[PDB]
C-alpha cells in the first residue's frame, strides 16, 4: 500500500492526493505537525523536509508536479491526465509551470501580506487569473480532452478562493468568471470531492497566521 | 558517536540482514551509479523485479587489462567519470599486476563512511574481549605522509594517505581509539622512517598508559621491533641531553621533536638496566608498554612465517588480527579477535557491497557459476568476486578464501594463500631481473655503511617532456645526497640494455630520477594488500608504475627524502 | 527546420540546445534581442517572453526542461535521456528540477550580488554542491547510462563553473572537483563540445551585467 505525508490545507498535498484518488488506488494519509516532522519523512526529504510524499515499494517519491507525474507513471492502464501527442504534453507541463510562479506567489501575497505587498498581489493573481481564463478558452479541463495533469495542478487552489476573496476583500469571480467557475466544475471529480478539506476552515488557517504575524 | 553494547547489537541486527543488506548494498549502488557505461554496454537500467538476477545475466565478469584504459582516462588529463562514476578524488593499485602491467581503480568518501564504521565495529568488539583506558594511547606505527598530484591533475593513491589526511579522520578516530602517541606531523612527515624512529619513540613517549602495539602486520611490528633492536642507543642518547639525533634532518619534524625536548640523566639509566634484562628480546613488547593486553596485526597467509618472531617479539601478549577488506571493497570483521593467529575467522559485514564467490571444486579449475553469499558451502575453497563503490563491478581479483564457520546469519572466513598468481608479460620494465638488478649493483653504496637496503619500486611520467622515470627505495638508515645520487647514476648504469641506453643516452626521455623514499612504505604497500577484502593472495608486489599504477603512488612523493637526477648527463 | 528562440548567454537554452545536438537532429538556432524580441517570440510566448521556445512543426515548446523532455518524446529512438523505470525517469526529474531550483538561484547570487547575499551565495553553494555530489554515489552521468534528464539540466552550468571560479573566489574543483570535472568528461561529446559559449566570454558578459546595475 501506498503512504502519503500530507498536510490539510496543502494545495500540493492535495495536488497529490486528488492526483491519486484520480486514477483509481487505494492509500493511507497521515497528517504532519510540521513542528516535528515525521522519521519516514525526514528519512524522505531530510532537507526540505517538506510534502506531499508517496511512498511506494520503500522509496519516497517527492515534490508536487513530480508526484503527479508518478501518478501518471506508476499505474499506466487505465486514467492519463496527458494526451497521447509530445507537444501536449508540453502545453500542460508548460501551464502547470505557469500555476507554480508568480500565481502560487500571487495568492500567497494576498492572503499573506497587506497594504504595499497586498494590491501588488491582487493584481498579479488577477492578471494570472485572467491569462489562465485566455488559454482555458473553452476546454472543460485543461490537461487535455478530459481531466487532466493540469487540473489536478491548479484546481486545488480553488478552496482558498473564499479566503482570497475575503482578506483582500475582492471577488475574483466578476473580472474572471471561468476560472472559479471551472473550478467549482472541478469540484465533481472523486479526486477532488474528497481529498480537499473545508475553505472556512482553510480561511480560517488563513485568519490564523494573519493573527499571528501583524 | 561510541558505545559498544547498542553498536554491537546493531551488528548482530546487520549480519541477521545479510541477505537482505547485501542486496539493498546492491540497489544503492545501482541506483547511485545507473549512468555507468560500461552498464550501458550491458544492458541495464536499474530497478525491475529481476535487479539480482539481471546483474547476474547481463555484464560479464571483468579483469584489471579490461578496466585499466577507461580508469587510465579518469586519471590522465581528461577528468572521466567511468567505470563508476564521479571522477574520484584518489585510485588504487591492487596486488599481482594487470598484465605485470600497472592497474588503477576508483575511491570514493563512501571508503571513508566504512572506515570508521569498519573501526568502531571492531574496536568495539576488540575492545570488548580487550578493555582500554579512556585516558589512554595507542603506539600506532601508521603513516600516510605523501602528497601528489597525478598527471591529470588528480590525486592518485594510496588507502593510508586519504584514510588519514581525510578531514573525517581525526574526528572520526577520536572517540573509538586511543589518543596517538606521534604528532600529526611526524605521521605526516616527509622523512618516513626518521618518521619510523620517531614513531618507535612517540610510541615510546607514554607507554604507562598504551592499550596496544599498532602495526598492520606481524611482519610490520617486526621491522618496528626489529628497529627498535636498531636504533635505541641513538634513542636513549637523543631524549637523553634533549637534543635529537643528527640521524634526523627533516625541519618540521625535528622542530617539533625539539618542542618536546629537554635534559633528562635518570630515564637513560632506567631504560638501561631493564632493556638490558631482555635475553636477546624474548617477548620485549609486553616489558615496553607493561599493559597492553594485546598484539594488534595481519597474522595469517604471507604473515604466517612472521606471527612467531612477532610472537617472539610479543612473547606470551595474546595476538589479534585485523579484519579483512580494502578502499576496493571491505569485506569481514573480526567478531572474535581474542582467537589464535593460526585460527583467527572474520565476519563480513553485509553492506559494505555485494559479493559473490567462484567455486574451485571440479578438478583445477572447473567451471561453475557464481554462488550467493551463505550459498557457499563450509569447509571448501572460493575465489572472491565483488560488486561494489570502488568503481570494480564483477571484478576477478583471483584468490581463494575458505569458510570455516557462521557467526549468527553469516559466515566466517580463514585464508591460506599467498600471491595471486596469473602473471603474464609485463610492459613495465626493464626485466625485473635488470630492475631488482639496478637496486642491487646501486644500492651497494648504500651497503657500505652498515645498510642493506630492502625493498622498492619504479615510476613513469608522460606529463614531463622529456619523461622521466622514478626509482623508488626503502632502505635500513639514513645518508647523505652524494651516495644517493651515486645510486640513481647507478640505476641508470645499472639496466644493461642496448635499448634504455639509445634512449637516456640520446635525450628522448630524461634523467632517471632517484627519489629516495623512507622505510616501511613498501611496507604500507604490504599492509594495505595482505588486508583488502579477497582473500591472502594479496603480495606480488609490482615493480614499475605507468599511468595505470596508484597504491605506491601517493607514497611515492611528499615524503622523498631526496629528490635527485643524475649527476652524469 | 526546427526553430529555438534562445538567448546567448541563458543556461536553460544552452540545455534545449545540447538536447537537440545530443540526440541527433538538425535545428536552426534564433538569438534574441530582449530589446527588440521577434514576432515570432512575442506570438510564441507572449506573457513570459522568456527562452528557450522551440517551434516544431508549428508548435512552440517553451522551457529548457520541457524542451529537453520533448526533444526526448518526439525523437525517442536512439540516445534515450530517460531510464525505463519510471522511480528512474523519477530520481532525474527530481534532480534535473533540483539543479533548476537552489542552485539556479544561489549561483545567481554568485554572479549578479553583492555583500551578504555574495558571502551568503558562495556558501550556498558548497553545500549545495555536496549534496548533488553526494546522491552522485559514484555515477558517471545522472540521467541515463549515457547523457541524461538532469545531466542535460546541469550541464549548462559548467559554462558558469569559470565565473563562479573567480567571482565566487572559491574553487569548485579543489574542495569538489567531482562535479566541474563531471562537466569536462562531458565536454568530450559534440554536444557541449559547441553548445556552450566559450568560459571566458559568460565571465566577462556575467562582469557586464554586475557593471550595468547597481
Ligand atoms: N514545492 C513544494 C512545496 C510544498 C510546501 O510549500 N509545503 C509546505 C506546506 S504549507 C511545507 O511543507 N512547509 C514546511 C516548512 O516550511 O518547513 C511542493 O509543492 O511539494
Ligand atoms: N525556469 C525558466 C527560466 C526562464 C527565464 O527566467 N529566462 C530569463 C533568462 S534565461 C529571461 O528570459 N529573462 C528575460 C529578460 O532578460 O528580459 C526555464 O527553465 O527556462
Ligand atoms: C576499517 C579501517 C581501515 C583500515 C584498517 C586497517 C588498519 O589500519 C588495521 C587493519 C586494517 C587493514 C585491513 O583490515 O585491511
Ligand atoms: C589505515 C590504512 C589501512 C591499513 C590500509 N589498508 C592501508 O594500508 O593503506
Ligand atoms: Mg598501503
Amino acid at each position: 500500500l501506498p503512504i502519503l505525508l500530507d498536510y490539510w490545507p496543502s494545495m500540493f498535498g492535495m495536488r497529490a492526493r486528488v492526483a491519486l484518488r484520480e486514477k483509481g488506488v487505494e492509500f493511507e494519509y497521515r497528517e504532519e505537525d510540521f513542528s516535528n516532522k515525521s522519521p519516514l519523512l525526514l528519512q524522505s526529504n531530510p532537507i526540505h523536509k517538506k510534502i506531499p510524499v508517496l511512498v511506494h515499494n520503500g522509496k519516497p517519491v517527492c515534490e508536487s508536479l513530480n508526484v503527479v507525474q508518478y501518478v501518471d507513471e506508476a499505474w499506466p492502464e487505465k486514467n492519463p491526465f496527458f494526451p497521447s501527442d509530445p507537444y501536449g504534453r508540453a502545453q500542460a507541463r508548460f501551464w502547470a509551470d505557469f500555476v507554480d510562479k508568480k500565481f502560487t506567489d500571487a495568492q500567497f501575497k494576498v492572503w499573506g501580506k497587506k497594504g504595499e505587498e497586498q494590491e501588488a498581489g491582487k493584481k498579479e493573481f488577477i492578471e494570472a487569473v485572467k491569462i489562465l481564463e485566455s488559454e482555458l478558452g473553452d476546454k472543460p479541463y485543461f490537461g487535455g480532452d478530459s481531466f487532466g495533469y493540469v487540473d489536478i495542478s491548479l484546481i486545488t487552489f480553488s478552496s482558498w478562493f473564499q479566503a482570497y476573496e475575503k482578506f483582500g476583500n475582492f471577488s475574483i469571480e466578476s473580472e474572471s468568471p471561468k476560472l472559479i467557475a471551472w473550478a467549482k466544475r472541478c469540484m465533481e471529480k472523486e479526486s477532488v470531492s474528497k481529498s480537499l478539506p473545508d475553505s472556512e476552515k482553510i480561511v480560517a488557517y488563513a485568519a490564523e497566521y494573519r493573527k499571528n504575524n501583524l | 558517536t561510541f558505545d559498544m553494547n547498542r553498536v554491537i547489537d546493531e551488528f548482530d541486527e546487520m549480519t541477521r540482514n545479510a541477505h537482505q543488506v547485501q542486496k539493498q548494498t546492491l540497489k544503492e549502488i545501482l541506483l547511485k551509479n545507473q549512468s555507468a557505461i560500461y552498464l550501458q554496454n550491458c544492458g541495464l537500467n536499474g530497478n525491475a523485479t529481476d535487479p539480482e538476477e539481471a546483474f547476474k545475466s547481463m555484464v560479464p565478469l571483468v579483469t584489471d587489462v579490461e578496466l585499466e584504459p577507461y580508469i587510465k582516462r579518469m586519471v590522465d588529463g581528461d577528468t572521466s567519470p567511468i567505470l563508476t562514476g564521479h571522477p574520484v578524488p584518489a585510485i588504487s593499485l591492487s596486488s599481482g599486476t594487470s598484465q605485470g602491467r600497472p592497474k588503477f581503480i576508483p575511491f570514493t568518501d563512501e571508503l571513508m563512511e566504512n572506515t570508521l564504521q569498519l573501526f568502531r565495529t571492531a574496536f568495539a568488539f576488540r575492545n570488548r574481549d580487550f578493555p582500554i583506558d579512556d585516558n589512554g594511547k595507542a603506539l600506532q606505527f601508521i603513516f600516510s605522509s605523501k602528497q601528489y598530484i597525478s598527471t591529470g591533475g588528480v590525486p592518485v593513491g594510496t588507502a593510508t594517505t586519504n584514510v588519514y589526511r581525510n578531514p573525517n579522520f581525526k574526528a572520526g578516530m577520536k572517540s573509538i581509539t586511543s589518543p596517538s602517541c606521534s604528532p600529526d606531523e611526524v605521521i605526516f612527515s616527509p622523512d618516513v622512517h626518521q618518521a619510523l624512529y620517531c614513531h618507535l619513540l612517540s610510541g615510546i613517549l607514554f607507554r604507562d598508559q598504551v592499550q596496544y602495539v599498532f602495526a598492520v602486520f606481524a611482519h610490520g611490528l617486526v621491522h618496528a621491533f626489529r628497529t627498535f633492536e636498531q636504533v635505541w642507543e641513538e634513542i636513549v642518547t637523543d631524549i637523553k641531553d634533549g637534543v635529537l639525533s643528527n640521524r634526523i634532518t627533516v625541519p618540521s619534524v625535528r622542530t617539533a621533536m625539539s618542542k618536546l625536548l629537554t635534559p633528562n640523566p635518570e630515564l637513560a639509566e632506567t631504560i638501561r638496566t631493564k632493556c638490558m634484562s631482555l635475553s636477546n628480546w624474548y617477548g620485549l613488547i609486553p616489558a615496553l608498554f607493561p599493559n597492553a593486553k594485546y598484539v594488534y596485526g595481519i597474522m595469517t597467509g604471507s604473515m604466517e612465517p612472521y606471527v612467531p618472531k612477532l610472537r617472539h617479539y610479543a612473547g606470551d601478549l595474546p595476538l589479534v588480527s585485523h579484519d579483512y577488506g580494502s578502499s576496493e571493497g571491505w569485506i569481514a570483521a573480526n567478531v572474535t579477535p581474542r582467537l589464535s593467529p593460526e585460527e583467527a575467522t572474520f565476519a563480513v559485514i553485509p553492506n559494505l557491497g555485494y559479493f559473490e564467490f567462484l567455486p574451485v571444486s571440479e578438478t583445477g579449475e572447473g567451471e561453475e557459476k557464481p554462488v550467493g553469499l551463505t550459498q557457499v558451502k563450509i569447509g571448501e575453497e572460493y575465489e572472491v568476486v565483488i560488486t561494489n563503490y570502488a568503481g570494480l563491478y564483477r571484478y576477478r581479483l583471483g584468490d581463494v578464501v575458505k569458510v570455516i564457520g557462521f557467526y549468527n546469519n553469516t559466515p566466517q572466513l580463514k585464508f591460506i594463500c599467498r600471491r595471486n598468481l596469473i602473471l603474464s608479460i609485463n610492459i613495465d620494465k626493464n626485466t625485473e631481473r635488470d630492475l631488482q638488478l639496478s637496486v642491487e649493483s646501486a644500492a651497494k653504496r648504500l651497503s657500505e655503511e652498515k645498510i642493506e637496503v630492502i625493498d622498492f619500486s619504479s615510476y613513469i611520467d608522460v606529463s614531463t617532456d622529456p619523461g622521466h622515470y622514478a626509482i623508488f627505495w626503502e632502505i635500513s638508515g639514513e645518508t647523505n645526497e652524494d651516495v644517493l645520487q651515486d645510486c640513481c647514476n647507478c640505476l641508470d648504469r645499472a639496466f644493461i640494455d642496448a635499448g634504455y641506453v639509445s634512449s637516456r643516452k640520446c635525450k628522448t626521455i630524461g634523467a632517471l630520477e632517484l627519489r629516495v623514499v623512507a622505510k616501511g612504505t613498501f611496507r604500507k604497500i604490504q599492509e594495505h594488500f595482505l588486508g583488502l577484502g579477497s582473500s591472502a593472495g594479496q603480495f606480488k608486489m609490482p615493480r614499475c608504475v605507468k599511468p595505470s599504477n596508484a597504491k605506491v603512488l601517493q607514497i611515492l612523493c611528499e615524503n622523498v627524502v631526496s629528490s635527485y637526477f643524475s649527476t652524469a648527463f
